RNA sequence: UUAAUUGCGAUAACGAACGAGACCUUAACCUACUAAAUAGUGGUGCUAGCAUUUGCUGGUUAUCCACUUCUUAGAGGGACUAUCGGUUUCAAGCCGAUGGAAGUUUGAGGCAAUAACAGGUCUGUGAUGCCCUUAGACGUUCUGGGCCGCACGCGCGCUACACUGACGGAGCCAGCGAGUCUAACCUUGGCCGAGAGGUCUUGGUAAUCUUGUGAAACUCCGUCGUGCUGGGGAUAGAGCAUUGUAAUUAUUGCUCUUCAACGAGGAAUUCCUAGUAAGCGCAAGUCAUCAGCUUGCGUUGAUUACGUCCCUGCCCUUUGUACACAC
């Protein structure tokens, strides 16, 4: 009967948690959404102009839940991709630090992640309220 | 001072040392001994010291403007 | 050269021609009709909504549909 | 690609010459007995010598081998 | 046939596969007999695979690739033209879609359809240059069953690739109508046209 | 067009300027004891069944 | 995550900043035919105008299109952060402008003779028709410019 | 304590370690159910050891697998080899020998890789080319 | 001073594995007949120092490369021994080519 | 017959040496040995957070016990083409099947004979003969410039011509490395900034910390929809930064804008046979800064042939020679 965020596929968990955050309406979206690219290696802003921050927040919350400690630099590398350098070959580029830092601060303000004494951010007790309840509801539907 | 100390010890089986033989070959050539005479001397001294084989190559110009090489070998020598 | 905007004539043609298609996909709707790929993706979802087309494989980059039942 | 050099062939030839009764048709005991009747500087060379000795013993079981 | 319950729930559709190994989960390797003799034992069925990805060693020996399942040989010939080298996951997805599209058409088994296409489009007589250079001749020869299977897959996939290039039709479908047309025998397929050309040159150069 | 089916008994050797052909001896599956020698282009071995557009033609490129 | 239908109240090619903007192209990419308007700029302008991003540019009303033009012409007035513009810190007045269709050619021309009348090296290279960003001219650019 | 075996499976650089103890049907990979293994199109590669012998003989077993190294394809092959070898090793130690032989024959009938690691290793690159065999392009003029 | 635990770690580094394993054997043996509680010699992964160079002093020729290697072998042993006697036995007989580092812990 | 002057044989030769092989290094196997808080695992002294009632996990090794499967590396073992069959002058060997971690010299390399080339290097050398110069210097240093200069001809390459795709979001996995107190090297984390970057601390002289180098290709869900198009990204403008004494002839990075050729390439031509080709990135060298280069490394992983002497080249035998500065 016990369900954690490991019995649920990644994509359909992030979709459902991002939808939960959107209808909950306390994620504190910074405001410079709709202009930023999420990476200097990108060249277009997210196509889901209104929900991409919530996807990113749910993805980061799940990532913290699976791991022990994650900082912004870890998230920047994780969400970084290849950059088309034009006439030059491709190369890995880290994602936007400010977006990842503000996502983490938002989840702190909501209570999903914590100060993590030996590093960056760590999953919270309420963090594993919400992620587990979401995982249960996604599995039983 | 004192943290470094220098000792010397004698090279047992001198005739089996390539560096020693090359230095003696150099000195005899510098003094003026004929290339063949010095080279054969090193060859048979190394043979007399119990070596399995010896080989002495001398390359350069030898009383001629053109430069050539000459080998002096004796015994058993492997390569690979 | 292709219909990116749906009008009543093409919509009625879609409702009459997509039925009696053994195989329906984006490319079939773009070719056999004259709608564009974006309209075809909207149409495939929409025709699934009432069910005049049945889904077989659901994949990005390839949808496979067939006649209902 | 598996032609044996004269060093293997000669060693196996001599081994059969002076140790035929001690030898068998089994490579495992043939290499275990090459360890004691011969001094070979390599395990791989010993395996080859015992393998060609076993091969020549198998040939010897059906008519003599020339030489 | 009977549900067995494990702590990790194994779905019903993957639990059905105990009784019979199919392709991805649908196509049975039974009733896929090669009608065209001389291609049996060079078109490999009768050992079912769940998926066309088996990282097998079929290159060490000469005829070892004859034992590779014919769907996997189709996938390997797909992941081709440079930008697709490697990318077997992509080619396995194309083949899964291709077989679905074949069964949506032509309700008969898509494994059977691809086998028919292989049999139908392998040239039975070809030519070879004799003489050192252009000032030479072309002499006709017969084609081994392995080369017939090889060249059949080559012609089918090359035609599907060229059809899919620069048009709305995806690679899975262009391969599906290429296989269906080659299976029937239509001369509107690339592979049938090329095979007919090869045999025609061979008979003209006997 | 009535093509014929034969089975390879022996692989004679490799002919052609560049060696790309293989000479084989084949026997007829239908109306057996009918044995001929053919030239084959692809990889071939014994027991291979090979389909001949015409039967009456002996292989001429040998050695 | 949703998909919705649409209705055909449509207009074909429409004038916009003395530029023929083709209908049947989604609005963000239709506006890119105007010089000075790129994909980033068009997407942000549409988001600022609250224009739906999936309207095909022939199904926008006149008031939406004039709102779009109003934003493209005065981006700073609608919170476009000025690191997003054609001409930041303009050389002759210091204000941040985003150049549009015909002004793009014009003020490129101004950048040209300004360097050419001070006889700067970049202006001289432009006058001779050579590369201006330090490329090697031994083996490339041999079929044009 | 509880009967248990610990086996491993190895593709090129991927190693899956499988702990197989007495249980009631757990089959977990990196803490997640076997049903969630990626890439999705290779799911039946890790189903094969389960389906080739029947699911009735995973009914009293807990299998937990951890895979590291290699890539997304190799990790799947290491996982399926670990599960197959773990089932055989568990039956070797705690079930009778006939059962171990029949499992071993069933696995080997389908794929030798299920129990024997593929021995193909990368060939070291050589100077004068981009690969082990390929050379730089020469021009002669 | 009198039969006191020291929490010592002896780290052995070298490029010559034979003599490195002789010194390791000597340490383990001297712990053995002196009845120590010791953590066996832990062998750290070998470090391969690679230097890749062109063979030609000039630039002419086929582009042939050399990869010179230096192999560094590292071991360490943990002992709990009285300081005086092990200091006397381990300060002496330091074989050449092996660098010995002896460090005290407060764990 | 072999990869081999590797062998079996033939035999006015017999028995030998070098080279080849052996050897060495590396890759693959070891639930068998030795051990590990700088590797990992299971219990739990001690807990602890859950959803639940055991599934997922966070923590301490005189804030525990145990162990070595996975990792590491010492000592060893293991393959010898084994067994069986076929074939061969029934020999050397070759072929198939079985077994096996492994059966292409097990894979790849390191070393590697004799005789030479007027091959390259005096611009690596405090290697060096001879010649030249040596104070208005051809020594050395400083400032500036050039080495990059552009009607054009050729070679190695990068990026592409798109839907087997681009783009957006999500999933998300390597191996080889390197790294500072013998001074600022590798940098986690926090904060700020769209970004590049900045800033305050941290750990690491390193199986410890960067670093699980969360790499890219790839996977999935979407947007686009055959349009030089949301392919391609040259050229160019404006601006923000970083390295450096110094960036103009733009060091490099970032942002917005400009948005060329290019629609698969002629005669010709290169590389390649299995974890190979190809695709994809990463580390290292260089390095203050700069890679579209090289050296390695892994990730994904084909098709085709296991051959011949047609082309090219090389070797051998017979032969002709007026060649031997050897066509
Ligand atoms: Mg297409
Ligand atoms: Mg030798
Ligand atoms: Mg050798
Ligand atoms: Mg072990
Ligand atoms: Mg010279
Ligand atoms: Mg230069
Ligand atoms: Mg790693
Ligand atoms: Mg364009
Ligand atoms: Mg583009
Ligand atoms: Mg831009
Ligand atoms: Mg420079
Ligand atoms: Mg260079
Ligand atoms: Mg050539
Ligand atoms: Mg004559």
């Amino acid at each position: 009967p016990g369900v954690s965020v490991r019995d649920v596929a990644a994509q359909d968990f992030i979709n459902a948690y991002a939808s939960f955050l959107q209808r909950q309406g306390k994620l504190e979206v910074p405001g410079y959404v709709d202009i930023v690219k999420t990476s200097s290696g990108n060249e277009m802003p997210p196509q889901d102009a209104e929900g991409w921050f919530y996807k990113r927040a749910a993805s980061v919350a799940r990532h913290i839940y699976m791991r022990k400690q994650v900082g912004v630099g870890k998230l920047n590398k994780l969400y970084g991709g290849a950059k088309s350098r034009g006439v030059r070959p491709y190369k890995h580029i880290d994602a936007s630090g400010s977006i990842n830092r503000k996502v983490l601060q938002a989840l702190e303000k909501i209570g999903i992640v914590e100060i993590s004494p030996k590093g960056g951010r760590r999953i919270s007790e309420n963090g594993q309220r919400d992620l587990d309840r979401i995982a249960a509801q996604t599995l039983e539907e | 001072p004192g943290t470094i100390v220098l000792y010397a010890e004698r090279v047992q089986d001198r005739g089996l040392s390539a560096v020693a033989q090359a230095e003696s070959m150099k000195f005899k050539l510098l003094n003026g001994l004929a290339i063949r005479r010095a080279a054969y001397g090193v060859v048979r001294y190394v043979m007399e010291s119990g070596a399995k084989g010896c080989e002495v190559v001398v390359s350069g110009k030898l009383r001629a403007a053109r430069a050539k090489a000459m080998k002096f070998a004796d015994g058993f020598l492997i390569h690979s | 050269q292709h219909a990116v905007i749906l009008d009543q004539e093409k919509y009625d043609r879609i409702l009459k021609e997509v039925p009696t298609y053994r195989y329906v996909s984006v490319s079939v709707l773009v070719d056999r009709l004259k709608i564009g790929g974006s309209l075809a993706r909207i149409a495939l979802r929409h025709l699934e909504k009432e069910g005049i087309i049945k889904p077989i494989s659901k994949h990005s980059k390839q949808a496979i549909y067939t006649r209902a039942t | 690609g598996r032609v044996r050099t004269k060093t293997v062939k000669r060693a196996s030839k001599a081994l059969i010459e002076r140790y035929y009764p001690k030898l068998t048709l089994d490579f495992q005991t043939n290499k275990r007995l090459c360890d004691e009747i011969a001094t070979i500087q390599s395990k791989r060379l010993r395996n080859k010598i015992a393998g060609y000795t076993t091969h020549l013993m198998k040939r010897i079981q059906k008519g003599p081998v020339r030489g | 046939f009977t549900p067995v319950v494990l702590a990790t729930p194994i779905p019903e559709e993957v639990q059905q596969a105990q009784t019979e190994i199919k392709l991805f989960n649908k196509w049975s390797f039974e009733e896929v007999e090669v009608k065209d003799a001389s291609l049996v034992d060079y078109v490999q069925v009768r050992q079912p695979i769940f998926v066309a990805h088996t990282a097998g060693r079929y290159a060490n020996k000469r005829f070892r690739k004859a034992q590779c399942p014919i769907i996997e040989r189709l996938t390997n010939s797909l992941m081709m033209n440079g930008r697709n080298n490697g990318k077997k996951l992509k080619a396995v997805r194309i083949i899964k879609h291709t077989l679905d599209i074949i069964n949506v058409l032509t309700d008969q088994n898509p494994i059977q359809v691809v086998v028919d296409a292989i049999t139908n489009t392998g040239p039975r007589e070809d030519t070879t240059r004799v003489g050192g250079g252009g000032a030479a001749r072309r002499q006709a020869v017969d084609v081994s069953p392995l080369r017939r299977v090889n060249q059949a897959i080559a012609l089918l996939t090359i035609g599907a690739r060229e059809a899919a290039f620069r048009n709305i039709k995806t690679i899975a479908e262009t391969l599906a109508e290429e296989l269906i047309n080659a299976a029937k025998g239509s001369s509107t397929s690339y592979a049938i046209k090329k095979k007919d050309e090869l045999e025609r040159v061979a008979k003209s150069n006997r | 067009t009535p093509v014929t089916l034969a089975k390879v008994i022996k692989v004679l050797g490799r002919t052609g300027s560049r060696g790309g052909v293989t000479q084989v001896r084949v026997e007829f599956l239908e109306d057996t004891s009918r044995t001929i020698v053919r030239n084959v282009k692809g990889p071939v071995r014994e027991n291979d069944i090979l389909v001949l557009m015409e039967s009456e033609r002996e292989a001429r490129r040998l050695r | 995550s949703l998909v919705v239908q649409e209705q055909g109240s449509f207009q074909h090619i429409l004038r916009l900043l003395n530029t023929n903007v083709d209908g049947n192209i989604k609005i963000v990419y239709a506006l890119t035919t105007i010089k000075g308007v790129g994909r980033r700029y068009s997407n942000l302008v549409c988001k600022k105008a609250d224009v739906d991003l999936h309207k095909r540019a022939g199904e926008l009303t006149q008031e939406e299109l004039e709102r779009i033009v109003q934003i493209m012409q005065n981006p700073t007035h609608y919170k476009i952060p000025a690191w997003f513009l054609n001409r930041q810190n303009d050389i002759t007045d210091g204000k941040d402008y985003h150049t549009l269709a015909n002004n793009v050619e014009s003020k490129l021309r101004d950048d040209l003779e300004r360097l050419k009348k001070i006889r700067a090296h970049r202006g001289i290279r432009h006058f001779w028709g050579l590369r201006v960003r330090g490329q090697h001219t031994k083996t490339t650019g041999r079929r044009r410019a | 304590a509880v009967p248990s075996v610990q086996t491993f499976g190895k593709k090129k650089s991927a190693t899956a370690v499988a702990h197989v103890k007495a249980g009631k049907g757990l089959i977990k990979v990196n803490g997640s159910p076997i049903t969630l293994v990626e890439p999705e199109i290779l799911r039946f590669k890790v189903y094969e050891p389960l389906l080739l012998v029947g699911l009735d003989k995973f009914s009293n077993i807990d299998i937990r697998v951890r895979v590291t190294g290699g890539g997304h394809v190799s990790q799947v092959y290491a996982i399926r080899q670990a599960i197959a070898k773990g089932l055989v090793a568990y039956h070797q130690k705690y079930v009778d020998e006939q059962s171990k032989n029949e499992l071993k024959k069933a696995f080997t009938s389908y794929d030798r890789t299920l129990l024997i690691a593929d021995s193909r290793r990368p060939e070291p690159k050589k100077f004068g080319g981009k690969g082990a065999r390929s050379r730089f392009q020469k021009s002669y003029r | 001073q009198q039969q006191q635990i020291i929490k010592i770690r002896i780290t052995l580094t070298s490029t010559k594995v034979k003599q490195l394993e002789n010194v390791s054997s000597n340490i383990v043996k001297n712990a053995e007949q002196h009845n120590l509680v010791k953590k066996g010699p832990v062998r750290l992964p070998t470090k391969v120092l690679k230097i890749s160079t062109r063979k030609t002093p000039n630039g002419e020729g086929s582009k042939t490369w050399e990869t010179y290697e230096m192999r560094i072998h590292k071991r360490y042993i943990d002992l709990e021994a009285p300081v005086q006697i092990v200091k006397r036995i381990t300060q002496i007989t330091i074989e050449p080519g092996v660098d010995v580092e002896v460090v005290v812990a407060s764990n």
